[PDB]
């Protein structure tokens, strides 16, 4: 079939820097930072206990509740009994913040709780300091908002107002209550916050309580639990856990699990190795997993973030909560969490409890060994199940704060790495939930690690979080991370795409940061960077490119060590790189290293010199966007130079006027936006001041790579894709009009005098070119280019060209013909640009490419198997510019005074041929040399050759026809005619069909002859008729005569 | 830091 012919042809101008507008994204809002770090200083335990004498307001049953802090007041006597509780409860609250100043009160005085807290507010003014009241041996606060208690001689408790204890205190602290109507305490604190607020006119939000009960409700008197039990949640969570899970009936699904074992549980809680250590990281995961889904994300961080004292505090309260729930007890804090006991994070909390407690009695009496829980490995495997399909912004999955936990530890480091960084492959969203979470502090912290097989997954993490927000280069300067990343730069065994990852990275660390750049090159990164340039790999290249020109800006040391190292003449080398970004990122980095002369010796004067001249020869580039970055870096010389480019300026109303026409050149480049910044920076010159300084956005248009997804499969692969499927429906419509054509060139050629239409246009139709496939030809006038059809016969669109007065549209051509086309035009001074969306209906023209080429009118012949684009005219070479590339790959020379008044080509061969104005038809093989590119040379016209088209059939006949109408029927393997032909004295305009041989001539009296390659008369159609194009596939010709209308034609 | 990362190097 012929699906295959059009399945592999390359789609020049398709590609990133053509479709999408080149631009920096712009940077969200981060506000993952943390706005400031509280810190506990001191703690204060007010411990009013009254051991051996019970309130008067509660009385006790016999056997009562006797466990404070786990430890039996009764059997050690009073005084000894409240010293040890307090001394326990000191070491409780040191497990979770070892660093404060602890300083307990026993059964206090109102003075002593005075001079306690005035003392620490005096020692921590500004810092958060812990407030601890065990009210178990006092009456219950009332609501005028008072504490009970003791006097001097523990005979009466004497109350303590709440408005004194806080006016005692500072704003700066944590309140954590242990009472019977502990809502109350909090009521009476929040009022007295309104009085002073109400006062204030003519310390709330700061302030935090925990708070054990409701103020309705009362502490549970149940025997097995403690009687402090809100503290025994908050400062021993795990101990208290197993004690309330050993307490429900879920111990029926496991028997032989008592207390007594729970009691003698191996293992510490730093140790995670250990059950235990296992047992309390597992809750800190659970319990930081249902405080993210649950809280908001401004409370969490401000609660859970903040520091590690109140964090820790809230991550108990959490458990304190659900196990106070069951025995109709409330906890109550100041800010109000949502109701977490129904959280289905605790379910999996108490199957990893079951697990872990199921081989207790093994380990104890057999001493088996402790095998790790499967917690972490599933929740893991979870997270991958919410990737795999996680591709839409659906609800962020909960595991993220269990991603964080696991990266702690090493057992599975490597997994969590690698779900992370394929999380935030995911967008800049996900990464951006990432930071919220608080992964930063611990990814930055694993760069310190020197295992060698996370240096992928941690630069792949880092590309990510420093493509989606650049303040990270301050703390990755701060913590030596870049030494990290220089060491994976410079190890050639790593693969190239992370070591493109980590150039990326360097980047942006020095990105407009003058410590970074400083600290870079103390680092060496010149030459690693130069080391790493030559490298087969576009991306890399670029990216080292790119690094090279960050570092020195505005950097006077960066510029001389790549003056000592020879950086200029090696990065020569990039600007004939064929793909265009890293010529483009070239040119940035020469531009840049010129910028910062600052006036130093004759040395830099000669070498900024050479780099002018070196980058003075880029002029004649196909990529706009290259051309761009020129102007920018030709605007940093003229900045370097003012002085003498005002001399030169001044000179004309020799290197500086070298420059000078390398931007008068740029001024009239075809591409808009190169016009545009080129003219700006001339128009800055003639007036002589900083704001003149223009930043193409080239550089941020790369680093947004990186913020795209990279892991998944490029939609084209897709098979079921919407895009594919269009495209297979544009081919098989291409396989039909090909095998209708066929088949009606089958039944031989009629008579064709049907007129489709009859219009008329604005201007003069100079060239008509039909759109293979699609019902649309497209007519160049003088100053516009309409775009007619043939079946609904209504103009659909009216361009303006953008050449000059003198200029005129000579060639067009139709890129990419079989799908989404684009339209060469190419005026008769050398201007080429390529249009797209021409002829739709929700789409206005567009232009992709434009480029100044040589420097008759001008004759283009497009070659889309190849890519190869040759253009010729008035001068005395053929170019053959390459659309890959964007750059000219040969210029053989035509070796003739007359312009080439026609040019074409046979596919699959290299037999450019050339009809020339003197008559000769000159034939070209590319693949010898060029001074062996010419293979004949036959005269046998004296006037412009008006085509000199070829046949695509294998045996080409080249139909060479002059201004004196006499065909001349030519081979390549013949130094003579084989045919000839005399059809008209005065010839205007002709084509040639490469199907059908139907030479269709024109003629001053309004005849039109379309006669055959053997001369036969056919028609002669009676309407100067200066434009005729047959439809590459049906047999239709257009014709234009001198007034200003077109027709199209058919047979039948 | 709220949390412990060990097996730092």
């Amino acid at each position: 079939e012929a699906d295959l012919t059009d399945w592999n042809l390359p789609l020049a101008f398709m590609k990133k820097r053509h479709c999408e507008k080149i631009e920096g994204s712009k940077s969200l809002a981060q506000s993952w930072r943390m706005k400031d770090r509280m810190k506990t200083v001191s703690v204060a335990l007010v411990l009013c206990l009254n051991v051996g004498v019970d309130p008067p307001d509660v009385v006790k049953t016999t056997p009562c509740a006797r466990l404070e802090c786990w430890i039996d007041p009764l059997s050690m006597g009073p005084q000894k009994a409240l010293e040890t509780i307090g001394a326990n409860l000191q070491k409780q609250y040191e497990n979770w913040q070892p660093r404060a100043r602890y300083k307990q009160s026993l059964d206090p005085t109102v003075d002593e709780v005075k001079k306690l807290c005035t003392s620490l507010r005096r020692n921590a003014k500004e810092e958060r300091v812990l407030f601890h009241y065990n009210g178990h041996g006092v009456p219950r606060p009332t609501v005028n908002g008072e504490v009970w208690v003791f006097n001097k001689n523990y005979t009466q408790y004497i109350p303590l107002s709440i408005y004194d204890l806080q006016t005692w205190m500072g704003s700066p602290s944590i309140f954590v209550y242990d009472c019977s109507n502990a809502g109350l305490i909090v009521k009476s604190f929040k009022q007295f916050a309104l009085q002073r607020e109400q006062e204030l006119e003519v310390s709330m939000k700061n302030c935090i309580q925990l708070a054990a009960c409701e103020a309705t409700e009362l502490l549970p008197m149940i025997p097995d639990l403690p009687a402090d039990l809100f503290t025994s949640c908050l400062t021993t969570p795990i101990k208290i856990a197993l004690r309330w899970f050993c307490m429900q009936k879920c111990v029926s699904l496991v028997p032989g699990v008592t207390l007594d074992l729970i009691e003698k549980i191996p293992g510490r809680l730093n140790d995670r190795r250990t059950p235990l250590g296992e047992l309390n990281w597992i809750f800190t995961a659970i319990t930081d997993t249902i405080a993210w889904n649950v809280l908001p994300r401004d409370l969490f961080q401000k609660l859970f973030r903040q520091d590690l004292l109140v964090a820790s505090l809230f991550r108990n309260f959490l458990l304190a909560e659900r196990i106070m729930r069951s025995y109709n007890c409330t906890p109550v804090s100041s800010p109000r969490l949502p109701p977490t006991y129904m959280h289905a994070m605790w379910q999996a909390w108490d199957l990893a409890v079951d697990i872990c407690l199921s081989q207790l009695p093994t380990i104890i009496e057999e001493g088996t060994a402790f095998r790790h829980s499967p917690f972490f490995a599933e929740q893991l495997t979870a997270f991958q199940v919410w990737l795999t399909m996680g591709v839409e912004n659906r609800n962020p999955p909960e595991q993220l704060p269990i991603v964080l936990q696991v990266l702690l530890s090493q057992v599975h480091r490597l997994r969590a790495l690698d779900l992370l960084g394929r999380f935030l492959d995911l967008g800049p969203w996900a990464v951006s939930l990432a930071l919220s979470v608080g992964i930063f502090p611990y990814v930055l912290k694993l760069l310190q690690s020197s295992a060698r097989e996370l240096r992928p997954l941690l630069v792949f993490i880092w590309a990510k979080i420093l493509a989606v927000d650049s303040s990270c280069q301050a703390d990755l300067v701060k913590d030596n991370g870049h030494k990290y990343f220089l060491s994976v730069l410079a190890d050639p065994y790593m693969p190239a795409e992370h070591r493109t990852m980590t150039a990326f990275i360097l980047a942006v660390i020095v990105n407009s940061y003058h410590t970074g750049q400083e600290a870079c090159l103390q680092g060496n990164l010149i030459a690693i960077c130069l080391e790493q340039l030559n490298d087969p790999h576009p991306l890399l290249r670029q990216w080292v490119a790119i690094c090279l020109g960050r570092i020195w800006q505005n950097f006077d040391s960066a510029r001389w060590c790549g003056v000592r190292d020879s950086a200029h003449e090696k990065l020569y080398s990039l600007l004939s790189d064929p793909i265009p970004e890293v010529r483009c990122a070239a040119v940035f980095a020469l531009g840049t290293f010129v910028g910062n002369s600052a006036e130093r010796t004759d040395h830099s004067t000669t070498i900024d010199h050479n780099v002018a001249m070196m980058l003075a020869q880029l002029v004649s580039d196909g990529s706009p966007m290259v051309r761009k970055e020129l102007v920018v870096a030709l605007s940093h010389l003229v900045v370097q130079y003012e002085s003498n480019f005002c001399t030169v300026a001044l000179q004309f109303i020799s290197v500086y006027t070298q420059i000078w026409r390398v931007l008068l050149h740029l001024a009239a480049d075809p591409y808009p936006e190169v016009s545009d910044v080129a003219m700006k920076v001339l128009n800055s010159i003639a007036y002589k001041f900083i704001s003149a300084t223009v930043q193409t956005g080239f550089c941020d248009w790369s680093a947004r790579y990186f913020a795209q997804p990279v892991m998944k499969i490029p939609e084209e692969h897709d098979l079921e894709s919407q895009i594919r499927k269009e495209r297979e429906w544009r081919f098989l419509r291409n396989s039909r009009v090909r095998r209708q054509a066929q088949q009606v060139i089958q039944k031989g050629i009629t008579r064709l005098d049907d007129q489709i239409f009859l219009n008329r246009n604005p201007g003069v139709p100079s060239v008509v070119k039909f759109h293979p496939f699609t019902p649309c030809i497209a007519v160049a006038d003088k100053d516009s280019i309409c775009f007619w059809d043939w079946e609904k016969g209504e103009k659909l669109d009216y361009f303006h060209n953008g050449n000059p007065r003198y200029t005129r549209v000579t060639a067009m051509e139709y890129l990419n013909g079989q799908d989404c086309s684009l339209l060469l035009t190419a005026t008769d001074d050398g201007a080429i640009r390529v249009w797209k969306n021409f002829a739709d209906l929700e789409k206005n023209p567009e232009m992709v490419t434009a480029w100044q080429g040589l420097s008759a009118g001008m004759v283009v012949d497009w070659e889309q198997e190849t890519g190869l684009l040759m253009s010729s005219g008035d001068v005395r070479i053929v170019r053959i510019w390459d659309t890959d590339r964007e750059m000219k790959v040969q210029d053989i020379p035509t070796g003739a005074d007359s312009c080439v008044t026609s040019l074409s080509c046979d596919s699959h061969r290299s037999l450019i041929v050339a009809g020339l104005g003197d008559g000769s038809i000159r034939v070209y093989d590319r693949r010898m040399a060029l001074s062996e590119c010419r293979v004949m040379t036959y005269r046998e016209h004296t006037a412009w050759v008006v085509k000199a088209s070829l046949q695509k059939r294998p045996d080409g006949h080249i139909v060479s026809v002059s201004v004196n109408g006499d065909v001349r029927i030519f081979d390549p393997r013949m130094p003579e005619s084989v045919n000839v032909l005399q059809i008209v004295k005065g010839l205007t305009a002709l084509d040639i069909h490469p199907q059908a041989d139907l030479i269709a001539c024109g003629s001053v009296n309004q005849f039109t002859a379309i006669y055959n390659s053997s001369g036969e008369l056919i028609n002669n159609i009676k309407y100067a008729i200066s434009c005729l194009a047959f439809h590459p596939h049906w047999p239709h010709l257009a014709v234009g005569s001198n007034d200003y209308y077109i027709s199209v034609y058919s047979v039948e | 830091r709220v949390f412990f990362m060990d097996d730092v190097e």
